[PDB]
């Protein structure tokens, strides 16, 4: 899509005294992290070393804007997910609650122990309010 | 309670052929899934019962609800229900032109032939009346009457083909004035002969029981993520199975954009009708309205067949959405709403509102980094804060206890409230962005002040103002309790 492109650019103005957009492979992810997907140092050494590999690995626009074209492709979710959320959230509170997850699980076929449910909420929980807000459900679903 | 129509009074108001709406309860109760249809041109009903073929996706010509061509799809879409709005009619045509040309063979057009039996039907619904006897160049006609102020029609006593002209003086939407010519209607090629098209059934939505999506998931593929030793990603695998066999809808090419439990559904519905003797192929034939994002449509009445075989008919959008809220999205059934709701649909500039729970709870939740970039994105008409946000939501808190979680987060939360103040106090750059950081504040504020609502109401004019590193987090250690 278009928006799944226009966004990216904004990142190219965060932290790089290169001026004319030019970071490195020693601070590339610093952008992807702050953005979406989150790969490891192992999935960052061979992806980059392919398209633009001269001497100092020039990093700019026609590059990154291209890398995501395959990583941020099959995982074109975000939508395929934000709706998963609305499913567990039968209350409409905006956040998933212990119960909310049980009700959904006890129907997909797996009778969950009143213990586990409360453990899946806690682990999935990040800000620690006792329930998962959309943002958390996102994180919990990718990172 | 809600002011809704139940029973026959609804089926009757749905336009759905009664004998079919009946066959539908069958599948509604059988598959424990609600089946909601959008309207259906009523003058199209008996035509469908009659057996008239229904338009697919290669025909986007709106049918007519008036005149003798009422029921069928006039090739001249100025005879269809859009009769009047120019840009509309203009698009109606092009769409039909694309049908005839882009599909030479499958789609075409035949002349309108109303028989002694359809004249009557139209007569009762008070659509057109058989008038005088006119004689033009050796052939007899009967002026077909209509409350219309632009065209005039007739039928031949010979072949029964209807013709029409623009009345004297009056002018067509386009600027055309012509004389006695045939009303052509969109056809479909079936076995070498050309047959006429008519309104199909438009699913507004399909909501199965969550218990139903199970049967869709392979009793293998499930046990894996289920019996996962973990208890973290184990949820992800559960949700992601829900997402695959529950949602991520794809192009069929002909059926539109639907899922696989929807494609299977469609067939069940059509098998149903065919068993009632409907000679004319499929009746329901492209995916549901919730996947129609480009040109979404809001109707005032949605016919509903619940998993109990009952007939409801919401009377207004405010209702149709209140129903689904209470009976479907909050009762353990799978339901999703059009991606282009609450947005400005691109294709038709449509603005359909719907309650999205994720938005309600927004003024109390602080944005992730990406969310913060996107927010920086689509506002670029004319820094470093993204960090303190990828800090708040650090998926690696999964080892901490709520007590700790609520703390470092309350901190990381005020951390950002800082950078988002070092700006509103800096150069005035753009009043467009300033009206955003204000939001963040109120948001960033509200969430923190919600966590602390366990242990603050002004504890900020003291805490670390301006130093840095790890000592700051130390001072906080006590500012708390
Ligand atoms: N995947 C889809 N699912 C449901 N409706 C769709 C889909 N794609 C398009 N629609 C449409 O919304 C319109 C409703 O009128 P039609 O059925 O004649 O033509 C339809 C398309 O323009
Ligand atoms: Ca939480
Ligand atoms: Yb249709
Ligand atoms: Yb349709
Ligand atoms: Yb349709």
């Amino acid at each position: 899509t278009e928006e799944q492109i226009a966004e990216f650019k904004e990142a190219f103005s965060l932290f790089d005294k290169d001026g004319d957009g030019t970071i490195t492979t020693k601070e590339l992810g610093t952008v992807m992290r702050s953005l979406g997907q989150n790969p490891t140092e192992a999935e960052l050494q061979d992806m980059i070393n392919e398209v633009d590999a001269d001497g100092n690995g020039t990093i700019d626009f026609p590059e990154f804007l291209t890398m995501m074209a395959r990583k941020m492709k099959d995982t074109d979710s975000e939508e395929e997910i934000r709706e998963a959320f609305r499913v567990f959230d039968k209350d409409g509170n905006g956040y998933i609650s212990a119960a909310e997850l049980r009700h959904v699980m006890t129907n997909l076929g797996e009778k969950l122990t009143d213990e586990e449910v409360d453990e899946m909420i806690r682990e999935a929980d990040i800000d620690g309010d006792g329930q998962v807000n959309y943002e958390e459900f996102v994180q919990m679903m990718t990172a | 309670r809600i002011d809704v129509l139940k029973g026959e009074k609804a089926l009757k108001a749905s336009g759905l052929v009664p004998e079919h709406a009946d066959a539908f309860k069958k599948i509604a109760r059988e598959l424990n899934t609600y089946i909601l249809f959008r309207p259906v041109n009523k003058l199209a009903t008996n035509l469908i019962k009659s057996g008239v073929a229904t338009k697919g996706l290669n025909v986007h010509g709106k049918s007519s609800d008036w005149g003798p061509v009422a029921g069928y799809i006039p090739f001249d879409q100025d005879l269809s229900k859009k009769h009047g709005q120019q840009l509309a009619v203009e698009k109606g045509n092009l769409e039909n032109k694309k049908s005839i040309t882009e599909h030479e063979g499958e789609i075409g057009k035949i002349p309108l032939k109303l028989d002694h039996l359809r004249i009557e039907e139209l007569k009762e619904n008070g659509i057109i009346l058989k008038g005088k006897k006119e004689i033009d160049n050796g052939k007899k006609y009967y002026l077909l009457e209509s409350n219309n102020q632009v065209y005039e029609f007739r039928i031949s006593d010979e072949n029964n083909e209807v013709q029409y002209k623009t009345k004297e003086g009056k002018i067509t939407v386009l600027g055309e004035k012509f004389n006695w010519r045939n009303i052509e209607v969109m056809a479909k090629n079936v076995e070498g002969v050309l047959k006429p098209l008519t309104a199909d059934y438009d699913l507004f939505a399909l909501a199965p029981s969550l218990t139903e999506i199970k049967k869709q998931i392979p009793q293998k593929e499930w046990d894996k993520v289920v019996n996962t030793p973990n208890s973290l990603e184990k949820q992800k695998g559960v949700t992601n199975l829900l997402i695959k066999y529950g949602i991520e809808r794809k192009p069929d090419s002909t059926k539109g954009t639907l899922s696989n439990w929807q494609k299977q559904m469609l067939d069940r519905l059509n098998e149903a009708v065919k068993y009632t003797g409907y000679t004319g192929g499929d009746v329901v034939n492209h995916g549901t309205e919730q996947d129609n994002e480009e040109f979404p449509e809001k109707d005032n009445e949605i016919f509903i067949i619940n998993p109990e075989g009952e007939f409801i008919l919401t009377k207004n959008w405010e209702m149709t959405g209140r129903f689904i809220e209470k009976n479907i999205t909050g009762k353990d059934y799978l339901y999703y709403f059009n991606r282009s709701y609450n947005k400005i649909a691109p294709g038709n500039k449509a603005y359909i509102e719907w309650t999205d729970p994720i938005t309600k709870a927004k003024i109390n939740t602080i944005p992730t980094s990406a969310e913060f970039i996107k927010n920086l994105s689509s506002i670029r008409r004319s820094k470093k804060i993204a960090g303190y946000l990828s800090d708040y939501y650090n998926s690696a808190n999964h080892i901490f206890s709520q007590e700790k979680k609520r703390k470092i987060s309350i901190f990381r939360g005020i951390q950002a409230y800082n950078e988002i103040e070092n700006v509103l106090k800096s150069k005035q750059i753009a009043p467009e962005y300033k009206n955003y950081f204000q939001y963040l504040k109120e948001r960033i504020t509200n969430q923190v002040q919600l966590l602390l609502t366990h242990q603050f109401k002004l504890l900020y004019k003291q805490l670390n103002f301006t130093e840095n590193e790890t000592d700051n987090f130390e001072v906080f250690q006590k500012i708390i309790d």
